[PDB]
């Protein structure tokens, strides 16, 4: 039984042909006050998974926590720790969304909204959410919050269906999630134009990209708007 | 009298307690292990006793971690080794989760030494 304090903002996501991409601003919110401009709300969880989060931010922190804590512990008498018995997308996500549920039936939520994307040690894309209901889902693209009714319908345009991952390239890819975070900049006032961005591909492994900044926007044309539907000067 | 030596805790008339005594004999009985301290780090070593050409060899892995820098290895029953382990791991991560940097050893140490002293109370 609670409510948010600091928040964080949409986490999107989208899967391509060998991988997959996640981007979340680097803001904490209270409120209506931008309050914090250097949040990671991107988590790596070893060299094959990244965990995105929106949401209440002390719980994002709980949830990093629970995170490191599973390596380490995975770690133990496993002679095979970064090999074989590492730990899988699949492995985080399903431990993820089962403490979430867990935490809803409790009636204390942890009040979050979550994509764990990542790519399985057979090389297939794992992309999949979980927020503080335990509900879960997974689909070519994925975005939580705002980025839900914006971003979705953009990433969507590139990969429609299943069919379409295959055709799609991380240049695409990247371009497309590189739009919608300017779009999600221009229309969610609670955005921050600073992001970050995480690449999980087959061959090239884990890339990751901090400091990044929504640029070639168009502002110009408000020089020619005047008023609110007489007013000519 | 005698029968000092049949209960834990219990001290003899000249302030032993037998049952720790008779726990170093399996110690006695056991592989031995080293550790040599350096000039930035720690070794560890063990001897590991091969009862036969049945075992899969380098797979009964002996030495231990603890959270992600504390090496264990001990000599005697490795059951009980391991027990203590599982302990010094839950101590090492309440240490972690109260305080977020990770188990200092001289902590650590005394940790394992008040949990294995506690078994001689009773």
């Amino acid at each position: 039984t609670q409510q948010p304090i600091v928040t964080g903002t949409s986490v999107i996501s989208m899967k391509y042909d060998n991988g997959v991409i996640i981007a979340a601003d680097n803001l904490g919110s209270y409120g209506s006050l931008l309050r914090f401009n250097g949040v990671e709300r991107l988590i790596p969880v070893g060299d094959n998974t990244v965990v995105g989060i929106s949401g209440d931010i002390s719980d994002m922190q709980h949830i990093e926590r629970l995170l490191k804590d599973l390596v380490t512990e995975n770690a133990y008498d496993n002679p095979l720790a970064d090999a074989e018995e590492a730990l899988e997308p699949s492995y985080i996500f399903e431990y993820l969304a089962t403490v979430m549920y867990q935490r809803r039936s409790k009636m204390n939520p942890l009040w979050n909204a979550i994509i764990v994307a990542g790519v399985q040690s057979n090389g297939d894309q794992f992309l999949r959410y979980v927020n503080l209901l335990g509900v879960t889902y997974s689909s070519p693209t994925l975005a939580t919050g705002f980025g839900a009714h914006m971003a979705n319908p953009l990433l969507r345009k590139v990969v429609d269906r299943e069919s379409d991952i295959p055709k799609t390239t991380v240049q695409v890819a990247e371009e497309a999630i590189v739009n919608a975070m300017r779009v999600l900049y221009y229309r969610d006032a609670r955005s921050s134009r600073n992001f970050s961005l995480a690449i999980i591909d087959k061959n090239t492994g884990l890339t990751f990209k901090k400091n990044l900044q929504v640029e070639n926007m168009k502002w110009d044309f408000a020089k020619d708007i005047k008023g609110y539907g007489t007013q000519k000067i | 009298g005698t029968g000092y030596d049949l209960s834990n805790s219990v001290f003899s008339p000249d302030g032993r307690n037998f049952q720790v005594e008779y726990a170093v004999k399996a110690v006695e009985n056991g592989t031995t292990s080293i550790g040599i301290k350096c000039n930035d780090g720690v070794v560890f070593a063990v001897e590991k006793l091969i009862t036969s050409k049945l075992l899969v060899p380098q797979k009964n892995v002996k030495i231990q971690v603890v959270d992600r820098h504390i090496g264990c290895v001990y000599s005697g029953l490795i059951p009980d080794g391991r027990h203590l382990v599982n302990r010094g791991r839950e101590e090492a991560a309440s240490f972690k989760k109260l305080y977020k940097t990770p188990i200092p050893i001289p902590a650590f140490a005394d940790r394992l030494g008040q949990y294995v002293q506690a078994h001689t109370l009773y």
